[PDB]
């Protein structure tokens, strides 16, 4: 009525599928599968934008339920503000792959 | 409906196997019994050159161009009538 | 939009050449067929 | 039967810069050349057939 | 490397480019075909021959303009190029299947050219109605090659639709809802759903025609108990949605061009624009019989179709007025693209309004199969669809190529085309009201003036088409590389430079959920 | 490096060969239908088989072997399959529309009746009912196969999948037999027309579904499927249900109501 | 007799643009009637109405074709 | 990997504006001419 | 028939066509208004240096431009449907004539009493008599009684055709295996023209329809002599 013999993801998942799976296990998100929760966006508590280079395009949905998204490159350095709502964003460079 | 059986507390592999062997296959066996019982070649009907049947607007791209693909001499007459 | 000066500027003379070549590439073949249309209709 | 997926994973992840359709070895190459030849040949053949049918054979 | 890139592509930008090139070439074929039509009608009498060769031309003109020019450019071209960039995607969901959607077109086009080469061609009208399209009135390979061409074009589109819908639903930034995607993205998805649902019915119908012509079936043959009118239903059930498929992506581009050159950060009434495209798309599936008002249907049926067809004016109205509201209070940039978009808003409205005239079964009795219909659809297609393509082309050319066009030349082109198309099609309303039938190689003497002016107008349009080819040459020949582009904060597709690198969004965008 | 979960596919020649195979088959059919030759059609079918084989092979290499199928990539494939089935359904819609159009308003040529004069319909309680119990039963067995695979039972998954395939083949054979025993042909008017073209295409879908199931069978034997990741199987099963459902409609419409 | 026929009058059973059935029905009705009368020893003159009507409505080629088929034994309709 | 930037993300070369003019002229010229010759073809069969 | 440089519809010869001219006038006014309104608004939006680029609210004006068009459509639909149903009214004709489309000519059958029928071909350009219309004259005209309700039945014996006569507001497709009905009623005596309105092959442009409307009396004599 029952038995085994079929591999599991833990035993057989490979490549990127495996990384996502392991990362997910540690509670991490190196492959941007989740949407990051915003901070207060103040000068003091800026939104931390992870990146693997010195700049990353940011999309700002200023107010909830806005249909327009404000896009701009966030550069490494001093925090920058959304040209529309002024909330703060700061790039926090590299790593991901050890 | 709800059928007339029961389980539902947890539909799993054992349950569906139970349905395969206890319901599905037996049903196929009964219809196989019935079918290979009511078969037997039914006397082919008299041929009438009805204009809405045995259509030929272009010959078929096979044979002599006058035989349907799964032509059965015993039951499928040609536009001119049954074959020899 | 802002752009840099033409890397390989196309002078008015050059443009007359491109325009003329372009117009002719459309007009000639067609005109030839159309011209001989009577030579085709009955032959 | 025995599970040989690990072997296949190793073979296909082997960093040799080969596109997945040829990463399985020399056979891939062959099958590809056969497929491509039939496609290109048949296409040429088809162009010929069009040219033939384009003219009346009275 | 060249073959790997252009023949084995799996890159959305390169595939979009291939589509643009194909559509551009196809457009030349369709223009040539249109000129042959107007040449024949330019003066009373017969120029080419009887109605057969003439209608082989009329039929080809339609298939080429519709299936090879408009759809490849708007959906395959702009769609593939812009959609991924607008939602910040690294590419399309099925990049390989996408490549096949493209490669099915040259074969499909080849079958069309074949069809016209063999026998006496297929002089059936793009609707391909039996019995004229049957194996008796059109014996030979022609019609069968035409059906095969449609089949290939259909699979290409269905495959493309599956890809677009999947990409737009599944590959947006995690925080971006559907109500945060650009209107052009919305337009592409809606078009895709229409394609997915309509083309299969068309395919069913042209297959039945194929079997009637080759396997002795009698779907549309009364002798076997078939019905020629069944075909019309199956054709038009796809055919109406198809005209909306031809205009929706244009609506999407117009929304972007109008918003952009109005110096606005967003289009007026975004949600109203979304609702409008969805309603149009829906209504477009329940109005097909307005193409069969004279086949002899019950009066109740004809009353229903008149009503359902007219309702489409409401959502379409919301869009028209919203583009105007988007221009309202803007710092207007009189660019060539804006010009095409403004001509579009006007010319499309005209064609739409005459479409509303035709929706009245009563009046349609007299207008059906006359040049009034030809005038209606050329305003929406040769002015609507085409103007959206031209506006989108000049607006995004710098993005695709990295080079800028000469603005003055583009403005001249616009002006020539504007005169040309209006001179060609406006008089056709007259010919229509006065009774000149469609698909005629010659006409009674009284129709001479308007037919003469119309053909002259078409030559002006030709001058415009030739000029545009040169203008594209000059851009590539001078090489004025792009530096900066305005409004990038609300036009993501420009944010990666001109042209963007082969791979964009390797690192996705950052979007807070808050 | 990419920091997204999406799959960037290696440039492939399959789309081109597939496109060309499409040209060879359509061209081929034309050659067959009008210039009495099957050569083109032969080559077309061949390159097509070759294309499909290699293309899907690569998909298995990219997934089972390379690990490119992250949850996101898989989510997209689900959408793609659902959308594909939808278009296949709409295709059938046209055929059912043709059937109902002809059967609900029989023309004078048929004798103004349905079935037409001179047409003797098969008995829906004979092989058609058998065919029906066969497909329904394969629906139950494929579900047992699915639960077995999810429960990690290799033997029973294989057993159930095998039963499902046998049934699909059984249906195919029964239907071929019926085609031969049928007193009416495809040339027998609009009745023969709608009947064979509809059941014909459905027959083809059954053959394709079966083949898909067979592929899953062999991928199962080779341990490709894990108890949690087996989309190829899921798609084959959705496709199988679709095929089963189209039969129920054909049964009720053409075989039962249409007699 | 109760005749003096101009043309086939409006028939509430076939009120729409498609009259195919109207012609067909009347053709059938006439040949059915003509049959029963020629059968039970009666006068075919009673069937006169249906002949006038189907004559008016039916295209000559349809009637001709139908007549040829009744003779050939291949008429699909039940008479 | 492939060439990137202006004049490199295309299947034809824009290195020489005259060579390019020639390409384009064949490209679009061929498309435009096709119908005319097919018409001639049809008239020359009968 | 149409005259040189014609802009609108050929003059109404039946009550129904008259009805349609009036309905078309009504419709055309709305079309003109709306289109010129849109063109005006376009120019208004583009002729001011004043600007307002901030977010504008839509749930208010969308009411306006939803309810207005809806009203306008109802203003078109009402008279349109009134006329549609008017065309479907039961009328009880005095005569029934059939026409069969053929590649490429029309055949007519007046079989109410006698079995009268004839083919109607276009008069070749080369055989036209002085003053005759090119592409429009036929050898045998469709003689019909004026001021009488006639039932026209249309069908075809080959491909599709469409029987049309603009001055009377008629166009009924000729479909093989099908018998389409339409009613004809000319308010005046005369010659009324039309052309095949469905693509039917090589000579689709050359198979006109010419009706000859005369008083009942002359129609009768004509019947007799056409035996
Ligand atoms: C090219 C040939 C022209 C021939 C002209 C007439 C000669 C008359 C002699 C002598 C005139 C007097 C004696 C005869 C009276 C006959 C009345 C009749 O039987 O009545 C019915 C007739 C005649 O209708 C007329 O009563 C003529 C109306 C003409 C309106 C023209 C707008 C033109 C704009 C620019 C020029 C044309 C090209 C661009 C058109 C661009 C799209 C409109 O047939 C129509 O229905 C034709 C139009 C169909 C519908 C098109 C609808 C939307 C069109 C334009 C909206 C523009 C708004 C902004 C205002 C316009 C902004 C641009
Ligand atoms: C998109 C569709 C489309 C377009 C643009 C056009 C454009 C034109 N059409 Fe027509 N036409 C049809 C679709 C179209 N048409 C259809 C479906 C029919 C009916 C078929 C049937 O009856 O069966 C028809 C019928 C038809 C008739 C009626 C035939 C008859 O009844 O006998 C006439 C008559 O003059 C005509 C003329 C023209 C002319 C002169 C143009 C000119 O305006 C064209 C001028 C040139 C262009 C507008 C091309 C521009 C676009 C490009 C070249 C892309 C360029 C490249 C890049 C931007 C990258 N067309
Ligand atoms: C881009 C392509 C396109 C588009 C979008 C449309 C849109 C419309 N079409 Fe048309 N149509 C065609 C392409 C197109 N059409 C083609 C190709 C044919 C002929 C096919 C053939 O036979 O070969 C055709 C044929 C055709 C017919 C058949 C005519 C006949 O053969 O007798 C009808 C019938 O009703 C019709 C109706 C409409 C209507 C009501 C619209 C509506 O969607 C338009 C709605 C738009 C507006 C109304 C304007 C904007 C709105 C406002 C400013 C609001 C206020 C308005 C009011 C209150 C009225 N079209
Ligand atoms: C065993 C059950 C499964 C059925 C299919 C198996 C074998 C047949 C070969 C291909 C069938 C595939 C699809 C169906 C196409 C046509 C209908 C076929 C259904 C069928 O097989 O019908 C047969 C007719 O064969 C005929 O003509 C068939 C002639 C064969 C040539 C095929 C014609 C090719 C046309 C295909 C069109 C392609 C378009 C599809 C495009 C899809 C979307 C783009 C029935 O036999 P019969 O003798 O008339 O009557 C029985 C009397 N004893
Ligand atoms: C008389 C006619 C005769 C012909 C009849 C013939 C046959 C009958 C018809 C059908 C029977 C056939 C097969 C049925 C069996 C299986 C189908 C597979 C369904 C399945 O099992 O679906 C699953 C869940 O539901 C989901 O997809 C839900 C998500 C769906 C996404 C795809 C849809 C997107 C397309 C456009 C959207 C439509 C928008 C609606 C609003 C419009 C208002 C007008 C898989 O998950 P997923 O995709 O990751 O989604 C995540 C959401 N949970
Ligand atoms: C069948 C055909 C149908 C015909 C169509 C008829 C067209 C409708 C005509 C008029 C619409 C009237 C809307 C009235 C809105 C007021 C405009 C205004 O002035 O716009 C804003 C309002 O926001 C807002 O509604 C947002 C801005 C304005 C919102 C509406 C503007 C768009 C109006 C349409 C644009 C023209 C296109 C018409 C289409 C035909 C200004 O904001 P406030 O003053 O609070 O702040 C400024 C600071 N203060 C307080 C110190 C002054
Ligand atoms: C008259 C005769 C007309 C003949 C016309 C024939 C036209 C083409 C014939 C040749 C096509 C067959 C070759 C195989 C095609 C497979 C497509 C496929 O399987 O595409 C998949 C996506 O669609 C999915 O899933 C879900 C959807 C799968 C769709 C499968 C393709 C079916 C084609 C439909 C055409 C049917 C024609 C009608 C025949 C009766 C995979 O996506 P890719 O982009 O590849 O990769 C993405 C990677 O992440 C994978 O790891
Ligand atoms: C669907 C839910 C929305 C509900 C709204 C209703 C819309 C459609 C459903 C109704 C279908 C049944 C109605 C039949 C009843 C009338 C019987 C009849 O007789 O109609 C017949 C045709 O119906 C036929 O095939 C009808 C054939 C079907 C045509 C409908 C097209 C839509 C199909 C696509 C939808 C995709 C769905 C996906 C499936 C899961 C013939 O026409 P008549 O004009 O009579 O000719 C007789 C003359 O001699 C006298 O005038
Ligand atoms: C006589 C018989 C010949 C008749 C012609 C048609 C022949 C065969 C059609 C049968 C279809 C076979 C399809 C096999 C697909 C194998 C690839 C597959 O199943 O690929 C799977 C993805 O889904 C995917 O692309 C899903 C792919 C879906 C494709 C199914 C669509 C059917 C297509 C029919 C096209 C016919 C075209 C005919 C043209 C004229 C791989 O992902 P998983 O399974 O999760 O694996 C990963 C795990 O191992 C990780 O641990
Ligand atoms: C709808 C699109 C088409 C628009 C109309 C085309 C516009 C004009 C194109 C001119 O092209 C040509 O002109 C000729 C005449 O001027 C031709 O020469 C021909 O005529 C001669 C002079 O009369 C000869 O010298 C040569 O033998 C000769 O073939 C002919 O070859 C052709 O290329
Ligand atoms: C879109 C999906 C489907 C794509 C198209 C479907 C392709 C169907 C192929 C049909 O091909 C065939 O054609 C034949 C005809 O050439 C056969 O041979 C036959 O035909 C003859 C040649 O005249 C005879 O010699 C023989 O008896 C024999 O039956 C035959 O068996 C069969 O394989
Ligand atoms: C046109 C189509 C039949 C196509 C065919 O003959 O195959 C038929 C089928 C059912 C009909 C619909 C339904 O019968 C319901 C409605 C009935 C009303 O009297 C007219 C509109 C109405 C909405 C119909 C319009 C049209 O005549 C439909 C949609
Ligand atoms: C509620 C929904 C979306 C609003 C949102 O969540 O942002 C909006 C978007 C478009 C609106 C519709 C469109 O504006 C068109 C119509 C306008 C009329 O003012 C009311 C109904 C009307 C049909 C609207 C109803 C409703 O307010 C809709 C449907
Ligand atoms: N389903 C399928 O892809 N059908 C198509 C038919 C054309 C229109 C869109 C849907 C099946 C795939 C395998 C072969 C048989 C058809
Ligand atoms: Cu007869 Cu057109
Ligand atoms: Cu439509
Ligand atoms: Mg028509
Ligand atoms: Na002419
Ligand atoms: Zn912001």
């Amino acid at each position: 009525a029952s038995g085994g013999g079929v591999p599991t993801d833990e035993e057989q998942a490979t490549g990127l599928e495996r990384e996502v799976m392991l990362a997910a296990r540690k509670g991490q998100d190196p492959y941007n599968i989740l949407a990051p929760k915003a901070t207060s966006g103040t000068k003091e508590d800026p939104n931390l934008v992870p990146s693997i280079t010195n700049k990353r395009i940011v999309g700002c949905i200023c107010e909830e339920d806005n249909s327009t998204v404000i896009w701009f490159w966030l550069h490494k350095g001093e925090a920058q503000r959304c040209p529309s709502c002024g909330t703060h964003y700061k790039l926090v460079p590299h790593q991901l792959a050890h | 409906a709800s059928a007339a059986k029961g389980d539902h507390g947890g539909t799993g592999a054992r349950t569906w196997r139970f349905l395969t062997f206890g319901l599905a296959l037996p049903s196929v066996a009964l219809c196989t019994l019935n079918s290979w019982l009511h078969s037997g070649h039914r006397e082919r009907p008299a041929f009438i050159p009805y204009h809405h049947l045995r259509i030929r607007t272009k010959p078929f791209s096979w044979g002599d161009g006058n035989h349907t693909f799964f032509h059965n001499p015993r039951v499928n007459p040609l536009p001119t009538g049954y074959e020899k | 939009i802002t752009a840099k000066p033409a890397k390989t500027p196309t002078s008015p003379k050059e443009q007359a050449i491109g325009l003329s070549v372009t117009f002719l590439s459309f007009l000639l073949p067609a005109g030839w067929v159309l011209y001989h249309l009577d030579n085709y209709k009955k032959s | 039967f025995e599970n040989r997926v690990a072997e296949k994973q190793k073979l296909f992840q082997e960093d040799n810069g080969l596109p997945v359709h040829l990463k399985g070895g020399a056979t891939d190459n062959i099958l590809y050349r056969v497929t491509m030849t039939l496609c290109l040949g048949g296409t040429l053949y088809s162009l010929y057939c069009l040219g033939w049918a384009s003219f009346p054979h009275k | 490397m060249f073959i790997n890139r252009w023949l084995f592509s799996t890159n959305h930008k390169d595939i979009g480019t291939l589509y643009l090139l194909f559509g551009a070439w196809a457009g030349m074929v369709g223009t040539a075909l249109s000129l042959l039509i107007r040449a024949e009608l330019g003066q009373p009498g017969t120029l080419l021959g009887d109605d057969q060769i003439y209608n082989v031309v009329v039929t080809a003109h339609a298939f080429v303009m519709i299936f090879f020019m408009v759809m490849p450019i708007m959906i395959g071209g702009f769609g593939n190029w812009l959609v991924p960039l607008m939602i910040g995607a690294p590419d399309m969901a099925f990049p390989r299947m996408n490549n096949m959607s493209f490669w099915l077109l040259p074969p499909s086009f080849l079958l069309l050219l074949a069809s016209s080469m063999v026998e006496a061609g297929a002089g059936t009208g793009w609707t391909v109605y039996p019995p004229l399209a049957g194996n008796l009135a059109h014996a030979g390979a022609s019609v069968d090659l035409t059906i095969f061409s449609l089949h290939l074009a259909g699979v290409s589109s269905i495959l493309g639709a599956i890809n677009f819908i999947t990409t737009i639903i599944n590959m947006k930034p995690p925080a971006m809802s559907q109500y945060q995607t650009p209107l052009f993205v919305w337009s592409v998805m809606i078009t895709a759903v229409l394609l997915l649902l309509s083309l299969p019915v068309l395919a069913a119908g042209i297959t039945m025609l194929l079997t009637d012509r080759n396997l002795n079936t009698t779907f549309f043959d009364p002798a076997g108990g078939g019905d020629p009118i069944l075909y019309q239903h199956l054709f038009w059930f796809f055919g109406h949605p198809e005209v909306y498929i031809l205009i929706l992506p244009g609506f999407g581009m117009i929304s972007h061009i109008v918003t952009y050159y109005s110096g606005k950060k967003e289009p007026f009434g975004y949600m109203g624009m979304v609702w409008a495209m969805m309603s149009i798309g829906f209504l477009g599936f329940i109005v097909w019989a307005h193409h069969m008002f004279t086949v002899g249907m019950d009066v109740d049926t004809r009353a229903y179709f008149t009503s359902a067809t007219m309702i489409i004016a409401i959502p379409t109205g919301v869009k028209v007025f919203s583009w105007l509201a988007t221009l309202h209070g803007g710092n207007i940039k009189w660019s060539p693209a804006m010009m095409w978009a403004l001509g579009f808003i006007f010319l499309f409205t005209v064609g739409g309004l005459t479409g509303i005239v035709l929706a009245n079964s009563s009046l349609d009795i007299v207008l059906h199969d006359t040049y009034y219909v030809v005038a209606h659809f050329h305003y929406v297609l040769s002015m609507g669809a085409v103007f959206a393509i031209m506006g989108g082309f000049v607006h995004w050319f710098p993005l695709f190529s990295g080079y800028t066009l000469n603005d003055t030349w583009a403005k001249i082109h616009f002006a020539i085309m504007f005169v040309g198309v209006n001179m060609t099609f406006f008089p056709q309303h007259f010919l229509g009201l006065s009774g000149m039938p469609r698909r005629y190689s010659d006409y009674p003497d009284a129709y001479t003036m308007w037919n003469t002016i119309s053909s002259m107008g078409s030559f002006i349009s030709l001058t415009a088409v030739m000029l545009m080819v040169f203008i594209i040459w000059e851009a590539f020949a001078s090489k004025r590389e792009v530096l900066t582009v305005d409004l990038t904060t609300t036009n993501l597709e420009w944010l990666n430079g001109c042209p963007p690198p082969y791979h964009t969004f390797e690192e996705p965008t950052y979007v807070n959920l808050k | 490096h990419q920091t997204h979960a999406y799959h960037m596919v290696n440039p492939s020649p399959w789309p081109l060969t597939g496109a060309l195979s499409a040209l060879l088959m359509t061209s081929g059919l034309t050659m067959w239908f009008h210039f009495n030759s099957m050569t083109l059609l032969m080559i077309g079918l061949t390159t097509n088989m070759l294309t499909m084989y290699q293309w899907w092979r690569d998909v298995i290499r990219e997934s089972t072997f390379q690990g490119h199928h992250t949850p996101a990539v898989q989510k997209g494939l689900r959408y793609g399959m659902i959308l594909f089935i939808i278009s296949e359904v709409l295709f059938f819609t046209g055929f059912f529309w043709a059937f109902y159009h002809s059967s609900l308003a029989p023309t004078p040529e048929l004798g103004g009746c349905w079935p037409p004069t001179g047409i003797h319909p098969l008995n829906p309680l004979e092989v058609p009912l058998l065919n029906t119990s066969v497909l329904l039963a394969s629906g139950v067995s494929i579900t047992w196969a699915h639960h077995s695979l999810m429960e990690g039972d290799r033997k029973h998954m294989l057993q159930a999948l095998f039963i499902t395939i046998t049934l699909g083949v059984y249906f195919t054979l029964l239907q071929a037999s019926e085609y031969y025993e049928a007193p009416f042909t495809i040339s027998d008017g609009v009745y023969g027309s709608t009947f064979f073209v509809a059941t014909g295409f459905h027959g083809l879908h059954v053959i394709i579904g079966s083949t898909f199931l067979i592929v899953c069978f062999f991928r199962q034997l080779k341990f490709h499927f894990t108890s949690n990741h087996h989309f190829g199987f899921e798609a084959a099963a959705w496709y199988w249900h679709f095929v089963d459902v189209v039969w129920l409609f054909l049964y009720v419409s053409i075989y039962w109501w249409g007699s | 007799k109760i005749k003096n026929y101009q043309t086939a009058p409006f028939d509430s059973r076939f009120p729409n643009q498609n009259q195919t059935r109207n012609c067909w029905q009347n053709y059938l009705d006439f040949h059915r009637c003509e049959k029963a009368m020629t059968a039970k020893g009666g006068d075919v003159s009673v069937c006169e109405w249906y002949r006038r009507v189907y004559k008016s409505l039916c295209p000559i080629s349809w009637v001709s074709t139908w007549d040829d088929r009744r003779a050939e034994g291949t008429f699909p309709g039940k008479i | 990997h492939y060439e990137e930037g202006p004049g490199k993300n295309i299947p034809f070369s824009v290195e020489n504006k005259w060579r390019l003019l020639a390409m384009m002229t064949l490209f679009f010229g061929s498309g435009f001419a096709a119908p005319f010759f097919i018409v001639r073809h049809q008239l020359l069969k009968k | 028939m149409a005259y040189p440089m014609q802009l609108g519809f050929q003059d109404a010869t039946s009550p129904i066509m008259e009805e349609l001219l009036h309905f078309h006038d009504h419709t055309l006014m709305i079309v003109f208004l709306i289109s010129s309104l849109v063109l005006y608004i376009i120019s208004l939006m583009l002729t001011t240096k004043l600007t307002h680029t901030s977010t504008m609210d839509a749930q208010e004006v969308e009411t306006i431009w939803t309810i207005l068009p809806a009203i306008i459509l109802i203003l078109i639909a009402l008279p349109s449907l009134r006329i549609l149903y008017m065309m479907d009214e039961i009328n009880n004709p005095s005569l029934t004539v059939k026409t069969m489309g053929h590649q490429w000519y029309w055949s007519y059958e007046y079989t109410d009493y006698e079995d009268l029928s004839f083919d109607s071909y276009m008069i070749p350009t080369s055989e036209l008599k002085p003053g005759e219309l090119r592409l429009l004259e036929v050898d045998n005209r469709v003689v019909l009684p004026m001021e009488m309700t006639i039932r026209m039945l249309v069908s075809s014996e080959d491909v599709l055709h469409s029987w049309a006569v603009p001055s009377l507001g008629l166009k009924t497709d000729a479909i093989p295996g099908r018998l389409n009905q339409t009613t004809l009623m000319s308010s005046r005596p005369g010659l009324y023209y039309g052309q095949c309105s469905e693509i039917c092959g090589s000579n689709h442009s050359f198979m006109p329809i010419v009706l000859e409307l005369v008083p009942l009396k002359y129609f009768e004599k004509w019947s007799a002599s056409m035996l």
